[PDB]
């Protein structure tokens, strides 16, 4: 219905725009949305300097570190860029296409 | 002068990318930026501008920006396709309203599109279509960042003309030993045939832009070369 | 001079398509890929380049006007050095190879072969890929059927005379015996077909030179068909385009351009706005778009970029917005001494 | 002198020299190769072509626009007057060998059938067509530096322009007509060596295992497999020596077995 | 100016994202009507990053106020928890008043 408000909107102020295409628009602005309540959710750690944390994600849809090519790829926000270092190196616990590949 | 750390750039391909015999070197991209950046196209003062966010060995004569790496992964690996080029002589452009043909017995004579120098030329390139690019450099994260995200710069022959490797989705991030110049005595990009490092034999300048300067012999890596995503986000 | 980086998204009002003969194969018409079919198909920047060059043109062409006869200036030459830049009379300013900025004359006596290159003298203006924004959002558009017209309105059997109902007939029945022949010559084809992935050399060569002879005898078959060579009832395939209302990320630049170059690029946006058409399909109204182009530059020395404006092409208007954009779109229309005819 | 189509006319198109008078001093360089006219001593062929374009060609660039009916046959009965030219010919190759300064012509049945028994006095002919080229390359020992021309086809511009001396067999530059940019080459570049190796030890794999190591590089350099099943069909078929003899390049890949296929 | 001494001779342990986000700030409230938006992670330090932007403002045209609203109840706690004391310091090192108002 929030697509329809927007759909609406869009309509009678003249913009040309497809239904799908504001919910487009509103799954991208949900995905933000998300990605910053994650953030917040992540803050939760880390509250002083001295601090160490576990941080373990167990959705299937969390982007790997090699698969940069995921639809929620914007997720890799959530980790502080300073640790993004320690997004690379991290332990899967179910990784995908987990093989030696010869066609280096 | 800035302090300059060894950094690898992965960006998504997102067109096939047409590589001139020599594999496109991560400092040809940022001159090409830096000339967009400064609206200049004198080698000089650009070359001095890039040397402010790249390192550059004095001694070999090159930046430390390693060539193009293909990085693909278990979903899509490198594949060959044509960055494909065709004269589109539209009714538009073949109109009495754009120009004025010569006439005979009042007909305007057609424009021979079969060939000649009216042709419609039909340019094809080879062009390799991998998932991921990748390149290695000793330079600022900063700098080039904003270059590759902002700077119209793609990865191979024409992406000024043909839009030929436009990327996105530039991603740095920080190595552990420098792999631009060398790798275990394996060039990553053109050297000069005196640094030792082996490869495959060419001739191209040193230092970019590579259509300019006395073409001297160089060592340059495999133009297409390969490498697993997941060992190219290793460091 | 000053770089103008026109980033922005185009969204698609009719599907957007186009023909790209690598892309294309016998399986059906797909766009660009990148790679196999389960990747992301992006909209050349080579069609948005030659749509916005034949765009300029037409600026240019209805700036310059008509002569007193009514008849363009521009002769064959001419005209294709500023359509495509091809020198077909073998007259034209061979720059040095290795002396970057030539052509200065050139450039500013002809904008247009200054934002576009000609061969040998590189282009300013660099016309990226319409990248789409999503995981979704190409499908494959058109198809259908063609339908003969008195099977599907018996009405229009009213107009037919009796001797060109006898003609209908006989298409219909030469129709389909030509369809009952062709798919079983195409079957004898896909059964040679088969075995072609079991062979060997010699009995490779043996049985690739019978296919071909059975495309001939498919061809000597259509031929002979007196009323019609193509069968009317045919199912149109499928070509493969942007979804209606898909983003795509355009990214587009000009490099070191003057004001006036500038303006000529605006102007031919702006023309391009009244027929925002890109790639073909035209006869499902293929290719309608609406863009809109945050115009940025580069800060003189320092690496940021500067908002100069926006670009907003819509079915409504063309919205410009920015001082410096209205500079050089008038700064283009002054200047005059713009000289296209040589 | 020490240019590409000057070995090649010395080599091959040199029969036809009492088929095209004196030559005329020109001043402007030769449109048709290219270079200029210091190393052509100041002479050479003024021209039109079939699109009203004044032309020069030197010595060795004007042989491929002769007519020589009574020499190179007659190439469209229509036309009797104008026989067969080197610059028009399509299909047609040929292997020069510099140094020797010889000829070897890979021309189809028909071409061959078409040129009269004067011509191969002066050439050696053997019956080859577009696709048999490889297999001639392949089998027989070739000699270098040499020129092989893959399709003399009709631009013969770009085809005086993708010229190059393959010196070993290492890099053999195919000219096919088609101008030989620096982004073109590895369509135009066959590794005779890397080709003849990996032949060498394909004869270690089944037929079977053949045609699958074939079909599984072929649709992954055309990205129609994932780089993981490609793996796994290597692995189970024990084909990872062949792929560790593979360039990393897909076109050269392709290349090379399109090669491998036809021999 | 004060700016640079301040900081490290009133014995805060200031950083360079400390100094940086301090700097931003200060300018970003000297601009007049406008609105600025900074993120600050957390380790960057908030409760004293953009005060100390505000008493270096209040030495000049000492005659505004600088209302600091935070949605937490426990972070209105923080701001006059542990760091009161640290504020007032850093007022007398610069030297004119903190005047607080520990609204709710
Ligand atoms: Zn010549």
């Amino acid at each position: 219905m929030k697509a329809e408000s927007l759909y609406g909107y869009l309509k009678e102020r003249g913009y040309s725009r497809t239904f799908e295409a504001v919910n487009r628009n509103i799954y991208l602005e949900n995905l933000r949305k998300v990605i910053r309540k994650a953030k917040q959710s992540v803050g939760r750690g880390i509250r002083s300097e001295n601090d160490t944390v576990r941080i373990i994600i167990l959705d299937p849809r969390f982007p790997e570190p090699t698969d940069l090519s995921s639809k929620h790829r914007s997720l890799e926000h959530i980790i502080p860029v300073r640790f993004r270092r320690e997004y690379r190196s991290c332990e899967i616990l179910s990784p995908a296409y987990f093989e030696e590949d010869i066609q280096c | 002068m800035l302090n300059f750390k060894p950094y690898r750039v992965i960006m998504s391909s997102l067109t096939p990318v047409v590589i001139s015999g020599i594999a496109p070197s991560l400092d040809g991209i940022l001159y090409e930026a830096l000339s967009q950046a400064i609206p200049s196209n004198e080698p000089g003062v650009v070359l001095a501008r890039l040397k402010e966010i790249l390192l550059f060995n004095d001694e070999l004569g090159v930046f430390h920006a390693s060539s193009l790496r293909f990085g693909i992964t278990p979903e899509q690996g490198i594949g060959a396709t044509t960055s494909m080029r065709c004269d589109y002589l539209s009714p538009e452009k073949l109109s009495t309203a754009m120009f004025s043909p010569r006439t005979r017995r009042g007909l305007f004579t057609r424009v021979l599109l079969t060939g000649g120098p009216t042709k419609r030329r039909m340019t094809t390139r080879p062009a390799y279509s991998a998932p991921y690019l990748t390149f290695d450099f000793v330079g600022s994260s900063e700098a080039v960042e904003i270059l590759l995200n902002h700077a119209h710069v793609g990865v191979g022959y024409d992406y000024f003309s043909a839009a030929n490797g436009e990327f996105n989705n530039v991603t740095i991030l920080p190595l552990d030993i420098d792999t631009s110049i060398s790798n275990e005595g394996m060039a990553l990009r053109p050297v000069p045939v005196n640094s030792g490092l082996n490869g495959i034999k060419g001739v191209s300048p040193l230092i970019p832009p590579y259509f300019v300067g006395e073409k001297l012999n160089i060592v340059h890596p495999a133009p297409v070369r390969t490498q697993l995503i997941s060992s190219l986000l290793r460091g | 001079m000053r770089t103008l980086n026109f980033n922005g998204k185009i969204s698609t009002l009719e599907p957007l398509t186009v023909t790209v003969k690598n892309a294309v194969s016998t399986s059906g018409h797909r766009l660009p890929r990148n790679g196999g079919f389960n990747a992301a198909p992006y909209f050349p920047g080579t069609s948005i380049r030659g749509t916005l060059r034949h765009a300029a043109h037409k600026v240019i062409v209805d700036r310059v006007g008509l002569n007193a006869d009514g008849k363009s200036p521009f002769d064959l030459a001419e005209h294709f050095m500023l359509a495509q830049g091809v020198d077909i009379n073998g007259e034209a300013e061979t720059f040095a190879p290795g002396e970057i900025n030539a052509g200065a004359e050139l450039r500013s006596k002809n904008p247009l072969i200054s934002l576009f290159g000609r061969w040998g003298l590189s282009g300013k203006v660099g016309i990226g890929n319409a990248i789409p924004d999503g995981d979704n959002q190409w499908g494959m558009f058109g198809g259908g059927a063609r339908s003969i017209m008195f099977q599907r309105d018996e009405s229009l059997m009213e107009f037919l005379e009796t001797d060109q109902v006898d003609r209908l007939e006989r298409l219909l029945e030469e129709q389909a015996e030509a369809s009952v022949d062709i798919s079983q010559i195409k079957t004898e084809q896909d059964a040679l077909k088969k075995a072609m992935k079991s062979a060997d050399k010699d009995t490779k060569a043996e049985l690739q030179i019978k296919v071909r002879e059975l495309d001939e005898k498919i061809q000597a078959r259509k031929d002979q068909k007196q009323e019609s060579r193509e069968s009317i009832r045919r199912p149109i395939d499928p070509y493969e385009a942007f979804i209606t209302g898909a983003e795509l990320s355009h990214r587009m630049s000009i490099k070191n351009a003057t004001d006036e170059e500038a303006g000529l690029f605006i102007s031919a946006l702006i023309r391009f706005a009244a027929e925002p058409r890109f790639g073909g399909h035209a006869n499902h109204n293929c290719g309608l778009v609406e863009a809109h182009w945050t115009v940025t530059t580069w800060k003189p020395g320092e690496l940021v970029p500067v908002t100069l404006g926006e670009i907003v092409i819509t079915p409504n208007g063309v919205e410009i917005t920015g001082d410096e954009l209205f500079a050089m779109v008038k700064a283009f229309n002054e200047n005059q001494s713009f000289d296209f005819t040589a | 002198m020490n240019h590409p189509v000057e070995s090649v006319y010395s080599a091959l198109t040199s029969i036809l020299l009492p088929y095209m008078g004196e030559p005329v001093p020109v001043q402007r360089n030769c449109s048709c190769c290219g270079r200029a006219p210091s190393e052509f001593d100041g002479v050479g062929f003024e021209l039109v072509n079939a699109y009203r374009e004044r032309v020069v060609h030197c010595r060795p660039c004007q042989t491929f626009f002769v007519s020589a009916p009574e020499l190179m046959g007659v190439e469209n009965p229509k036309k009797p007057t104008t026989g067969q030219k080197f610059g028009m010919w399509s299909g047609v190759g040929a292997v020069i060998n510099v140094e020797d300064n010889s000829s070897v012509l890979l021309a189809p049945q028909g071409v061959v059938n078409k040129l009269p028994e004067h011509f191969f006095d002066h050439v050696e002919v053997i019956t080859a067509t577009s696709g048999q080229h490889l297999e001639y390359l392949f089998n027989t020992e070739l000699k270098f530096p040499l020129i092989y021309i893959q399709n003399f086809g009709v631009k013969t511009y770009e085809l005086v322009r993708s010229l190059r001396v393959s010196l070993s067999a290492d890099a053999i530059y195919t000219c096919a007509d088609q101008l030989l940019t620096r982004q073109n080459e590895v369509l135009y570049m066959l590794d005779l060596k890397k080709a003849k190796e990996l032949h060498q030890e394909i004869k270690n794999y089944s037929k079977k295992e053949m045609d699958i190591f074939i079909r599984t590089v072929t649709l992954l350099a055309y990205s129609r497999i994932t780089p993981e099943a490609a793996s796994n069909e290597f692995k189970k078929n024990n084909l990872i020596p062949l792929l560790l003899l593979l360039p990393t390049d897909p076109h050269q890949r392709l290349s090379i077995l399109h090669l491998l296929k036809k021999v | 100016m004060n700016t640079s001494a301040v900081f490290e001779s009133a014995g805060l342990s200031l950083r360079k994202v400390q100094q940086d986000y301090i700097e931003a700030a200060a300018g970003a409230l000297t601009q007049d009507h406008k609105v600025a938006l900074i993120s600050a992670e957390t380790g960057v330090g908030k409760t004293l990053g953009y005060l100390v932007p505000a008493l270096l403002i209040l030495l000049k045209n000492p005659e505004a106020k600088f209302v600091i609203a935070t949605n937490s109840h426990a972070l209105m706690h923080q701001i006059f928890r542990s760091d009161r004391p640290l504020l007032e310091q850093i007022a007398e090192q610069c030297g004119i008043k903190v005047t607080f108002s520990r609204l709710m």
